[PDB]
RNA sequence: GCGCCGCUAGAGGUGAAAUUCUUGGACCGGCGCAAGACGGACCAGAGCGAAAGCAUUUGCCAAGAAUGUUUUCAUUAAUCAAGAACGAAAGUCGGAGGUUCGAAGACGAUCAGAUACCGUCGUAGUUCCGACCAUAAACGAUGCCGACUGGCGAUGCGGCGGC
């Protein structure tokens, strides 16, 4: 119920998505350990191996 | 004009093959016709890997996969783009496209 | 009911063919108590104190019963003629193995 | 308002004598309140509980059934009531390019247990063969599925079923079937695939609680 | 005292778990180890206000987590997993709120044992709702 | 006695009360099904053939079967005078009036 | 191949064709003498035989027919003759 | 001869009640007017007396069979089930 | 579908929704039972059948192709007006049965309009026995019998030979 508001740095970023170009898909990892690392779409731009910070931590990733 | 040389269908030396009923649309579809697909879909979800196996009550579980046999009819194989429209002479090959798993 | 009944209706008409016989009742009555009936064959269809009673000169005279599975109208298309027959006793058999099958 | 957990009570759940671990699982029912009393409420409970967390090393794809016969205060004693393989191990072993055949036979114990005996087997490659089609033949079918139900008619009308159900732990029955019909045609993966219950005998309580003993 | 089982600190109690992930609902019911006393059954359709969203993951993640959040606070610790999909004479593979509502039964406190899809399949039966030339959206 | 039969048997002339020595199925044609033994509180029930899904008591004394003589309105009376000889043997109903008339 | 010599086949070509389709046609059968082990009685049979072919005095089983030649019982003395 | 091509034993109702119930009542007519093989005695005797009610003219045995056929195939299908009810959980 | 338990307010269905089912406790979970259908995955450019067609196990009955044959008879053959035999599904008449599905019809939607698509229900019908009808994109859109004229790998059934 009650999150951490979780921080989390950037690898790769794999390219546009959102059907207008305005979503990146960039896995981020939660900066605490590099094991756990959950693939999660950004708007605005993005700057590889910078830091952002999740307001709910897990919900889904872009797939049908 | 005849298309193919086969009729679209794998039958020879038959009067009658069994329909069987399409899966999404539950269209009646004989046997040979249908566009298969078998899905060895492993049931874990592999983005959710590592947040069962340390949930787990042993050190190192063999997750179960999922086995479904999909069958198709072909206004709903190519509308679900499982299977694609060929050039005239690329068609003649019965080859399966590639894997590509890594 | 596929393949083996072969075994009591083709030795049974082949009997009928070489060897020697009594079809009927009272024929296997007189066979039977003289001895010289060596297999009595009893029909489904035959009433119950008949049946009774031809096992029991058999338990006397020391001979095999069998008990066709099949109706008497059966058991005389199966000895190959147009009667029908509840009872018959194979008095010497043509070189097949009735008695010395399953019995 | 009221809670209906409060009125419950878990009682634990025991495995027959024969398996390596005992004390399967905690159940629970409610308590007894005039007519509803706390001992029919839980007879008949089928525990689907698997070898792996039954025995020490054993495989994870074959369970049993385990109805519950008895109740002894909070323990709750079970006996012998089936057994299926899990389904991903069940639809794993049926691929295209063999002969898959199976056999089905109604047998008796010596016991009083009528069971009924349900077991597969696919027909094997070759490790030098090359053509694609490992298929049997229709009359090395029917006398492979002969040969089949012809061996666990024996090894169940042997004896009681505590021997029978103790001869599928390890599952000597595939085993059995296997060796003796690899002159026929070769197969590869021959389980007994399900056992089914179709009589009880009358419920002696001795027979029961000599399964729940040493 | 009434509520809760006799456990000690190591030792924990399983009862298992029904997905019955279809399309339209999903179902997070819980029960005891013979499946016969129900536990815990919540439904995704039950934590919507929507009904597009009675089958969306995110209706699967809160009733996962509603029903790891009561079973937990009974004193059951511990879950076998029976994921279903519609089977029988629909279709056979499981909705989208089978593998939210494992991960959330996953991440928000509660071990797991056995799982397995339990979902019916015929041999062969039973003539499909779609009449010949099936349903033509 | 039903109680003692299995489920799902044919059943004709059965007691709608213990000790009634048969009232239910009787006609030509008809029979029950046993359905839904209760060994506590002893009773069962059983499908009528009006398809009345009746409780009766467990200790109802029934023949196991269907009554002989059916099909017999599958031929027609086809005339009046056949359908006199029919409620001759019976009672005095049978040339009815409309009351229109 | 536009000049095989199609009137002198070589006896390799020959062999391996049927036994009708060739130059000039003739059979694959023979005859085959069986010394049954514990006589003097040279049998005669034949080797795509068809019958349950059976000894004179030491009357055991000598042949047994099956789909094209002959499965003889026991392994026994055996020419194959003219 | 072929005195009739259609109607056979129902001529004797002549040109009365109808087309489709003289051809509804010549099914039923030849089923009970019909002598059938005794499973008793294997004489082709069994000749209905009153309805439901079968006899032999040999062995003189009277069986309870159907309205217009000796056996009514609702009648047959109990048996089969039955006789599977008595040897199948022995009550 | 119906019993008997368990826990709870929704369940269902859609692109959305509604008609509909539901604290006389529906769906869901368990144990049972009944009934009628239907034989999945194995199942293939595999097999058999004159064609239509044929797939759960064992088992009475009759048939059949191919192969094998130094057996037999010695042109007994081919195609075929007339005249017949069988022939999917639907349909008709009659009796059993009636789970599922479902023409017609009823409603809910969507729509300018919906006598359509979609959804809920549902009659005939779909299943069996008996009697009819004899038509299909009954298609390999190719009559049957006979011979000759390239190659290559593979497959199914026989037969023969070899590490
Ligand atoms: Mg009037
Ligand atoms: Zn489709
Ligand atoms: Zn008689």
């Amino acid at each position: 119920r009650v999150q951490p508001i979780k921080l989390a740095r950037v690898t790769k970023v794999l390219g546009r998505t959102g059907s207008q170009g305005q979503c990146t898909q960039v896995r981020v990892e939660f900066m605490d350990d590099t094991s756990r690392s959950i693939i999660r779409n950004v708007k605005g731009p993005v700057r590889e191996g910078d830091v952002l910070t999740l307001l709910e931590s897990e919900r889904e990733a872009r797939r049908l | 004009t005849k298309k193919r040389r086969n009729n679209g269908r794998a039958k020879k030396g038959r009067g009658h093959v069994q329909p069987i009923r399409c899966t999404n649309c539950a269209r009646c579809v004989p046997k040979d016709k249908a566009i298969k697909k078998f899905v060895i879909r492993n049931i874990v979800e592999a983005a959710a890997v590592r947040d069962i196996s340390e949930a787990s009550v042993f050190d190192a579980y063999v997750l179960p996969k999922l086995y479904v046999k999909l069958h198709y009819c072909v206004s709903c194989a190519i509308h679900s783009k499982v299977v694609r429209n060929r050039s005239r002479e690329a068609r003649k090959d019965r080859t399966p496209p590639p894997r590509f798993r890594p | 009911t596929k393949k083996s009944l072969e075994s009591i209706n083709s030795r049974l008409q082949l009997v009928m063919k070489s060897g020697k016989y009594v079809l009927g009742y009272k024929q296997t009555l007189k066979m039977i108590r003289q001895g010289k009936a060596k297999l009595v064959i009893l029909a489904n269809n035959c009433p119950a104190l008949r049946k009774s009673e031809i096992e029991y000169y058999a338990m006397l005279a020391k001979t095999g019963v069998h008990h066709y599975s099949g109706n008497n109208i059966e058991l005389g298309t199966a000895c190959g003629k147009y009667y029908r027959v509840c009872t018959l006793a194979i008095i010497d058999p043509g070189d097949s193995d009735i008695i010395r099958s399953m019995p | 308002v009221v809670d209906p957990f409060s009125k419950k009570d878990w009682y634990d759940v025991k495995a027959p004598a024969m398996f390596n671990i005992r004390n399967i699982g905690k159940t629970l029912v409610t308590r007894t309140q005039g007519t509803k009393i706390a001992s029919d409420g839980l007879k008949g409970r089928v525990f689907e509980v698997s070898l792996a967390d039954l025995q020490n090393d054993e495989v994870a794809f074959r369970k049993f059934k385990l109805i519950t016969e008895d109740v002894q205060g909070k323990n709750c004693l079970t006996n012998f009531h089936g057994m299926d393989l899990t389904r991903d191990k069940m639809c794993s072993m049926v691929k295209k390019w063999q002969t898959m055949i199976e056999a089905h036979v109604d047998v008796k114990t010596t016991d009083g247990y009528l069971l009924r005996l349900f077991c597969v087997g696919f027909t094997k490659k070759r490790n030098n063969q090359i053509r694609k089609t490992s298929y049997a033949q229709h009359q090395q079918v029917r006398q492979i599925r002969k040969k089949m139900m012809e061996i666990m008619t024996r090894e169940v009308q042997t004896n009681d079923l505590k021997e029978v159900v103790n001869k599928l732990i390890p599952d000597s029955i595939g085993k059995d079937i296997e060796k003796a019909c690899q002159s026929i045609y070769p197969l590869h993966d021959v389980f007994v695939r399900k056992v089914k219950m179709l009589k009880k005998p009358k419920f002696e309580l001795g027979k029961l609680m000599e399964l729940h003993g040493e | 005292i009434s509520l809760g089982p006799q456990v000690a600190e190591g030792e924990n109690v399983f009862g298992v778990c029904h997905i019955f992930a279809s399309f339209n609902d999903t179902f997070v019911h819980v029960t005891d180890l013979s499946g016969k006393e129900t536990i815990c059954r919540v439904t995704g359709g039950m934590k919507v206000k929507a009904d597009r969203d009675e089958s969306s993951p995110y209706a699967a993640m809160l009733a996962a987590q509603d029903v790891a959040q009561r079973c937990k606070e009974l004193g059951i610790t511990a879950l076998h997993i029976k994921l279903r999909a519609t089977g029988g004479n629909r279709t056979k593979t499981p909705g989208p709120g089978a593998q939210s509502a494992l991960r959330a039964l996953a991440r928000s406190g509660m071990k797991i044992g056995r799982i397995e899809d339990v979902t019916p399949i015929p041999s062969d039966s039973t003539r499909r709702k779609g009449g010949r030339r099936g349903r033509r959206l | 006695p039903v109680g003692t039969m299995p489920e799902g048997t044919i059943v004709c002339c059965l007691e709608e009360k213990p000790g009634d020595r048969g009232k239910l199925a009787r006609a030509s044609g008809n029979y029950a099904t046993v359905i839904s033994h209760n060994p506590e509180t002893k009773k069962t029930r059983v499908k009528l053939p009006s398809g009345s899904k009746k409780v009766i008591s467990s200790a109802n004394r029934a023949v196991v079967g269907v009554v002989a003589g059916g099909g017999r309105i599958d031929k027609p009376i086809l005339k009046a005078g056949r359908a006199y000889h029919k409620y001759k043997a019976k009672r005095n109903c049978w040339p009815r009036v409309r009351g229109v008339a | 191949p536009l000049a095989k010599d199609l009137l002198h086949p070589s006896p390799e070509e020959e062999k391996r064709k049927h036994k009708k389709k060739r130059l000039v046609q003739s059979p694959n059968s023979y005859f085959m003498d069986v010394k049954c082990p514990g006589c003097y009685k040279i049998t005669t049979v034949f080797s795509h035989a068809q019958t349950v072919v059976l000894c004179v005095g030491c009357s055991t089983v000598l042949c047994q027919p099956t789909g094209g030649k002959a499965r003889l019982t026991e392994g026994c003395s055996f020419r194959r003759k003219q | 001869a072929k005195r009739t091509k259609k109607v056979g034993i129902v001529g004797k109702y002549g040109t009365r009640y109808g087309a489709s119930l003289r051809k509804m009542v010549k099914k039923i007519e030849i089923s009970q007017h019909a002598k059938y093989t005794c499973s008793f005695c294997g004489k082709t005797k069994m000749k209905r007396r009153a309805v439901g009610i079968w006899h032999c003219g040999s062995c003189m045995k009277t069986v309870a069979g159907g309205a217009w056929t000796y056996n009514t195939t609702s009648a047959v299908t109990v048996k089969s089930a039955i006789r599977r009810l008595k040897e199948l959980k022995d009550q």
